[PDB]
């Protein structure tokens, strides 16, 4: 149960934007697209489903028409278009499978759309190295410090995913340039700093930027 | 028409391990068709509950789903630290499809003081002309923290952002960040660099400081 949806995006006022949403299996079978939106920390909203089986569509009337709902059979893939653009349309929306078995079977990951004048830009991802001073007890401290990025969001893993304990990812912040920053540190053993690798994986996908940044002591 | 669902409360706090309840008011019959969600901090939304009472296959026996009259309710017997997430319930009647307000779950547990470090900025990042000087606050309850700053023993103002994270999905407490920012200038100018923290469990203030002169470490 893992519904796949395209990546986050920049959009500029007055444009638009497609989205996608496909079932990480072929599946098959008559099943129904059911779109959410959600604005950073408000709830929840309905925004209209895409019946496949006979191209049927219903929209909530809040969207003004601005919502457009489509699907390819043949992909199994359902689309989301939202026209003429504006500050009310960044948000996070989510598409869900239903009919099939259930009622709201599956989800998807949820895709973060931001509407915005300003450029993309690419985090610089800088060290938090371990030391005596992020030291205590046989648990040293360290991270990654993800500056200046625009727009969110932000992914970061530890070494591949392999450490997951311990992670703790700072919710971003919005400095005075009007550029993005947040840290995410880890707690490790101290005496594995001499063998061990430590490396914060940074994606940021609205710039297509990857950094991976080995943490040295 | 639209069908209107009153859920409550918006806020719900408890001790790890208590049961809790969430009720879902519906101003329509719905016949049942009501369903429960959970999205957790990272936004992750999955079924919990459909049909009003039927739990989804991969959901542990500790959420149960109910109905009484126009009242529907979801119930979690056991709270766990991994269930800290918002909670929302949706009925599937009839369109437009709506959903209810929302539940916060908070989780309450034992004191913890938490472990304070620093980082002083990279060098890579002063190359780039800036110094970020971090403070970081790990694993404490309650969410309560004061930082100050001092360089060089003057006290700092306006020169900092703090940002927390949601309770852990594992022991429930908090984390705090305390950056302060400097132009690399003004970083250079000055020696030691001190975080001050006043927390529930420490008895006293607690404070964690560099010379940058030392570097990071003892040099």
């Amino acid at each position: 149960v893992q519904l796949q949806q395209s990546g986050p995006v920049l959009v500029k006022p007055g444009g638009s934007v497609k989205m996608s949403c496909k079932a990480s299996e072929y599946t098959l079978t008559s099943y129904l697209f059911q779109w959410v939106k959600q604005k950073s920390g408000q709830g929840l909203e309905w925004i209209g489903y895409i019946y496949p089986y006979n191209g049927g569509t219903r929209y909530n009337e809040k969207f003004r028409g601005k919502a457009t709902l489509t699907s390819d059979k043949s992909s199994n893939t359902a689309y989301l278009e939202l026209s003429s653009l504006t500050s009310e349309d960044s948000a996070v929306y989510y598409c869900a499978r239903s009919s099939m078995s259930d009622p709201g079977a599956n989800w998807g990951p949820g895709t973060l759309v931001t509407v915005s004048s300003a450029s993309t830009k690419g985090p610089s991802v800088f060290p938090l190295a371990p030391s005596s001073k992020s030291t205590s007890g046989g648990t040293a401290a360290l991270g990654c410090l993800v500056k200046d990025y625009f727009p969110e969001p932000v992914t970061v893993s530890w070494n591949s995913g392999a450490l997951t304990s311990g992670v703790h990812t700072f919710p971003a912040v919005l400095q005075s340039s009007g550029l993005y920053s947040l840290s995410s540190v880890v707690t490790v053993p101290s005496s594995s700093l001499g063998t061990q690798t430590y490396i914060c994986n940074v994606n940021h996908k609205p710039s297509n930027t990857k950094v991976d940044k080995k943490v040295e002591p | 028409l639209d069908i209107q669902m009153t859920q409550s409360p918006s806020s719900l706090s408890a001790s790890l391990g208590e049961r809790v309840s969430l009720t879902c008011r519906a101003s329509q019959e719905i016949s049942g068709y009501l369903y429960w969600l959970q999205q957790k901090p990272d936004g992750t939304i999955k079924r919990l509950i459909y049909a009003g009472s039927t739990l989804d296959s991969g959901v542990p026996k500790r959420f149960s789903g109910s109905r009484s009259g126009s009242d529907y309710s979801l119930t979690i017997s056991s709270l766990e630290s991994e269930d800290f997430a918002d909670y929302y319930c949706l009925q599937y009647a009839s369109y437009p499809r709506t959903f209810g307000g929302g539940t916060k779950v908070e989780i309450k547990r034992t004191v913890a003081a938490p472990s304070v470090f620093i980082f002083p900025p990279s060098d890579e990042q002063l190359k780039s002309g800036t110094a970020s000087v971090v403070c970081l606050l790990n694993n404490f309850y309650p969410r309560e923290a004061k930082v100050q700053w001092k360089v060089d023993n003057a006290l700092q103002s306006g020169n900092s952002q703090e940002s927390v994270t949601e309770q852990d999905s594992k022991d429930s407490t908090y984390s705090l960040s305390s950056t302060l920012t400097l132009s690399k200038a003004d970083y250079e100018k000055h020696k030691v660099y001190a975080c001050e923290v006043t927390h529930q469990g420490l008895s006293s203030p607690v404070t964690k400081s560099f010379n940058r002169g030392e570097c990071g470490a003892g040099a």
